[PDB]
């Protein structure tokens, strides 16, 4: 069956660049239209780029009008939308998608460029100029509600646990350029001990904090 | 010898008809042989694209009085082209004619064709080798000519024996002969090649044997006599470069080189 | 197979 | 089901038909049938006939034409009606009448030589189209704009059942050594699809004492425009030159890939492409499909991977003599009937 | 370019609930519009292609109607899996574009939120800043509106499964110097289940 592969994504300052390959297998590159859409955290879809191979024409949005240089190899069978220049905003979960162009009837509806059926994982893109950090712990004390905080940590994601009402909100960007989070539960006063242990996977770090 | 009254109207009337004879050939050549790129077809019209591509100063020298400005480089390699390709298609005709014979080779094929491109060039060699320019003592206009020994100018009927028994009767009669006995096997289009082989070339070579005939002093000298040969030649000779365009008339000539409403039921 | 144009026209060619 | 109309240029004749391309089985050409609607108020020409033409485009030379009596019914004529046609009048009312054509096989297919770049002239190859006109008689002037036009294809998909594999294999010696150069060339399938890759896999022997400096992959597009005469022209449509080398005495085996399609085949004007209706893009001709065996009047569409070996000269007869192999493989390009 | 009026920006439905988003395109669009539903993290799954054709292996619930430039998706038997953002992409033209998204949440009774004020931990200080937290929990929906009294940015997290409540949490950073100037710092909350805003307050 059709199938999409994506990779080619990670970590990389602003003003660096990628390469996302979509593997297509099942259908020919040649025959078809690959388009790739960027949703940001938070936010809506945000078409990118689309091409087509047999007849060698490409399409791309107003926010990538130059930096994105999207092509293909027939041979490989696969599409390489390359990423120059990715700024800030670029920042986002990349996805390839793809719009059969075989027309219900004889060969080809060659002016489409319709609804995209199938669509790739697509692969998260970071753009940021911060290093690898580990978090600081903090504690937040006074039915009594208690927390830790989980500050200055980068990149995602971030682990935390305790030893019911435990919540965990989602990591903010800080102006900084790290990110933030906490985690809070609440317990009667009358039985008001309780720890908090967060892990960060990428730095290889742990801390264990006590809220009274 | 008085001059010739209308020699400029019918120099211009016949430069119309090499323009066009010119465009429809370069298109028809060119495009010939950017597309083919048979073997023995595929040589002919290499070849003849030259002839062509040199119609162009040939013209230009019609235009100026038979003067050429160009220089003597440029009508040496103009007539050595002119006449290289001219010999090879006139020999690969017969040379296709005997291979349908044979038919009804790989190894054969290509040596045949470099063997017929050798005679080509080495026949054709000998007339280039002493054409040189020379201006007039008192016409004082250059113009474009050979010069054979002085001793054996012999080298006029030896090219005209070779221009002529070599050029016309030769592919001529195995084509006629190999064709009238395809047309007994079996199409119409057979009958048209053998005329037109016939017609494009039969009439300048009757033309040239009578110019033979009027060298060695067989006839008197007369000027309507020498107005009707000029008119002549240069008709048949542009009816001989309509073969460039007509040859590729056995197969049709590709030119690869140039409100509704969506209601419902 | 000089062209008439390059070829000569007089009595006399020898 | 949008069935494209149109109305005379003064609206008074409107023609409807049900699709505007047509399947070529080489047994069955599928019809080109449809309706069409007058207006009694701006009709009185007095007789209308709705005619299709098959014309080859270079000197508009027409290759086929056939004719219907749009209006009256005529008495002579009595054939069953067709779905779209009888749907579409029920549609409609009882002021409009079919017209029901039925193509003869062994024509030319929906074949348009590529338009130029910087050309605006209606495009060449051939196209079938329906022009229907009120005229008393087919003497009568057809004014323009009492009369309307819309053109159709008639175009071939891809044969169904696979067929063998075509392996060429080749033999070649030499004066100066009696060693024979085996080649070899095979393709993975029979037919392949515009656009799709094309497994070429050059094997060679090469015994002799020669030096093979490159290899050539085509897929050279054959199209013959065989009027009464047999032409018969060359294109390439794809190439790889590979600069794998196998020096004197070398055994050699690799497999190269080329993928036909129409985005590096643009400037060059002519190549047979499929037909277009107005200028909508299309693909590379699709292969066509003789019966049996005449040679049909019109265009025909064939593909050969010619495999090479650039093999080196020299020695006794030093460069004169052309040392060049080659092999030739005949495939299918045709599109996917799709489901 | 070409913009999509996608509307309501949020709808909150319930089980079976008849939902309906325009999406009106800004200019003549001729039934090439595609509609999505994008889950959070997963990929954009198609449903609907040309404005009436309904992609295959869709639920049938979908349905796109055309009237002219607007263009409504409709889902007459709401379910559970139809929880996500949905966008209207027209394909008429180039670029494709998108509508603005239309998130279908879950509805339920309206719960003033709580509300809880942290004041920083010693050990920011010894590091050299502190952050004041104010906490709304077990709310609904995420209308709320907290200000601060003596650079805040709060972070809603997803709805709960059990409850359809929310959480949101404003921390607003301060160095160590300009921030012990201020003796009394307190957070203010507003919300459409409360009555009156609801303020916590404390001292350095
Ligand atoms: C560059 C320009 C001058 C080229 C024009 C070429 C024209 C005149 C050629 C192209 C194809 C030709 C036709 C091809 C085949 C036939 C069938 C034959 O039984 C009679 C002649 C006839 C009908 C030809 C007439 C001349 C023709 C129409």
């Amino acid at each position: 069956e059709v199938q999409l592969v994506e990779s080619g994504g990670g970590l990389v300052q602003p003003g660096g660049s990628l390469r996302l390959s979509c593997a297509a297998s099942g259908f020919n590159v040649s025959s078809s239209y690959i388009h790739w859409v960027r949703q940001a955290p938070g936010k809506g879809l945000e078409w990118v780029a689309s091409i087509s191979s047999y007849y060698g024409y490409t399409y791309y949005a107003d926010s990538v009008k130059g930096r994105f240089t999207i092509s293909a190899d027939t041979s490989k069978n696969t599409a390489y939308l390359q990423m120059n220049s990715l700024r800030a905003e670029d920042t986002a979960v990349y996805y390839c998608a793809r719009k059969s162009m075989y027309h219900r009837g004889w060969g080809w509806l060659s002016w489409v460029y319709g609804a995209m059926d199938y669509w790739g994982q697509g692969t998260l893109v970071t753009v940021s100029s911060a290093s690898t950090k580990g978090p600081s712990v903090f504690p937040l004390a006074p039915t009594a509600a208690l927390g830790c905080l989980v500050k200055d940590y980068f990149p995602e994601p971030v682990t935390v646990s305790w030893n019911s009402g435990v919540h965990t909100f989602p990591a903010v960007l800080q102006s900084s350029g790290l990110y933030s989070l906490s985690s809070v539960v609440t317990v009667p006063s009358s039985s008001l001990t309780y720890i908090c242990n967060v892990n960060h996977k990428p730095s290889n770090t742990k801390v264990d904090k006590k809220v009274e | 010898c008085p001059n010739m009254p209308n020699k400029s109207v019918l120099l211009y009337t016949l430069s119309f008809i090499y323009i066009f004879i010119f465009v429809i050939g370069m298109i028809a050549n060119s495009v010939v042989v950017w597309v083919n790129i048979h073997c023995y077809i595929l040589n002919l019209a290499i070849a003849d694209l030259w002839v062509v591509l040199t119609i162009p100063v040939w013209v230009v020298s019609l235009v100026q009085h038979n003067q050429w400005p160009m220089g003597e480089l440029t009508c040496k390699v103009t007539h050595l082209i002119f006449s290289i390709n001219l010999f090879g298609s006139i020999f690969f005709l017969t040379c296709m004619s005997v291979d349908r014979y044979l038919s009804i080779k790989k190894m054969v094929r290509r040596v045949v064709c470099i063997l017929v491109w050798l005679l080509a060039f080495c026949v054709s060699l000998p007339d280039t080798y002493y054409l040189k320019t020379v201006t007039s003592a008192s016409n004082n206009e250059t113009y474009c000519r050979s010069f054979y020994p002085e001793h054996s100018i012999e080298w006029l009927i030896g090219m005209e024996l070779v221009s002529v028994v070599l050029g016309f009767a030769v592919p001529f009669s195995i084509i006629a002969v190999f064709y009238f006995l395809l047309a007994r096997a079996i199409r119409k289009i057979i009958f048209s090649y053998v005329v037109v082989f016939l017609v494009c070339w039969l009439p300048y070579h009757v033309a040239v044997l009578l110019d033979i005939f009027s060298i060695l002093h067989y006839i008197p000298f007369t000027c309507r006599l020498e107005h009707a040969l000029f008119t002549a030649l240069h008709v048949t000779q542009c009816l001989s470069l309509v073969h460039c365009c007509v040859n590729p008339v056995l197969y049709s000539f590709i030119n690869r080189n140039y409100k509704t409403g969506l209601t419902k039921l | 197979l000089r062209h008439q144009s390059l070829s000569y026209r007089c009595p006399c060619r020898f | 089901t949008r069935v494209f109309k149109k109305a005379s240029p003064n609206g008074k004749l409107t023609v409807y038909l049900g699709k505007r391309d047509f399947v070529d089985h080489i047994d069955l050409v599928e019809p080109v049938d449809g309706v069409v609607l007058v207006d009694p108020e701006y009709l009185k020409e007095r007789r209308v006939y709705v005619t299709l033409t098959c014309a080859f485009r270079y000197f508009r030379k027409d290759l086929f034409v056939a004719n219907v009596q749009s209006f009256p019914p005529a008495p002579e004529d009595k054939k069953p009606l067709t779905r779209l046609q009888e749907r579409l009048i029920k549609k409609l009312g009882e002021h409009a009448y079919p017209f029901t054509f039925e193509i003869p096989p062994n024509l030319p297919c929906s074949v348009t030589l590529q338009p130029g770049p910087e050309d605006t002239g209606k495009a060449c190859g051939v196209d079938y189209e329906v022009k229907a006109f009120c005229a008393e008689n087919l003497e009568e002037k057809i004014h323009k704009r009492n009369s309307v036009r819309l053109v159709i294809r008639k175009v071939q998909y891809a044969p169904e059942r696979p067929g063998p594999q075509p392996t060429a294999e080749t033999t070649r010696q030499f004066l100066m050594s009696d060693k024979p150069l085996h080649l070899e060339a095979s393709l993975d399938k029979e037919i392949y699809y515009h656009g799709e890759p094309i497994s070429v896999n050059v094997h060679v022997t090469n015994n002799t004492n020669k030096t093979v400096k490159k290899i050539k992959i085509s897929v050279r597009q054959y199209a013959d425009i065989c009027l009464f005469n047999t032409a018969q022209y060359k294109c390439p449509v794809a190439m790889e030159e590979a600069d794998d080398t196998v020096a004197p005495s070398s055994t050699f085996c690799k497999v190269y890939t080329l993928t036909p399609f129409l985005a590096n085949n643009r400037e060059k004007r002519g190549l047979a492409l499929d037909g277009k209706l107005k200028h909508e893009d299309t693909n590379l001709a699709s292969s066509t499909l003789l019966r049996e065996n005449r040679e049909i009047l019109g265009i025909i569409v064939s593909y050969k991977v010619k495999v090479k070996l650039v093999v080196s000269r020299g020695g006794l007869l030093g460069d004169l003599a052309s040392s060049d192999v080659a092999v030739e493989l005949p495939f299918t390009l045709m599109h996917p009937k799709p489901k | 370019d070409i913009q999509m009026t996608q509307s309501p920006s949020s709808l909150s439905a319930s089980v079976g609930d008849r939902v309906t988003i325009t999406c009106r395109a800004s200019q003549s669009v001729s039934s090439a519009v595609a509609w999505y539903q994008q889950k959070p993290g997963k990929a954009p799954k198609l449903l609907i292609y040309s404005a009436s054709s309904l992609y295959s292996g869709v639920p049938s619930r979908f349905s796109g109607s055309r009237s002219g430039t607007d263009f409504t998706l409709t889902i007459s038997s709401l379910q559970p899996e139809d929880f996500a953002t949905y966008y209207c992409q027209q394909s008429y033209y180039y670029p494709i574009t998108f509508g603005q998204g239309t998130k279908v949440e879950i509805k339920r009774t309206v719960a003033a939120p709580s509300v809880f004020i942290f004041p920083p931990s010693d050990s920011q200080l010894k590091s050299g800043t502190a952050s004041v937290v104010c906490l709304l929990n077990n709310f609904y929906p995420r209308e709320a509106k907290v200000q601060w009294k003596v650079n805040s940015q709060e972070s809603v997290t997803e709805q709960d499964s059990k409850d359809s409540t929310y959480s949101l949490s404003s921390t607003l950073t301060l160095s160590k110097a300009d921030y012990e100037k201020h003796k009394v710092y307190a957070c203010e909350v507003t919300h459409q289940g409360l009555s009156s805003p609801v303020t916590k307050s404390f001292n350095r």
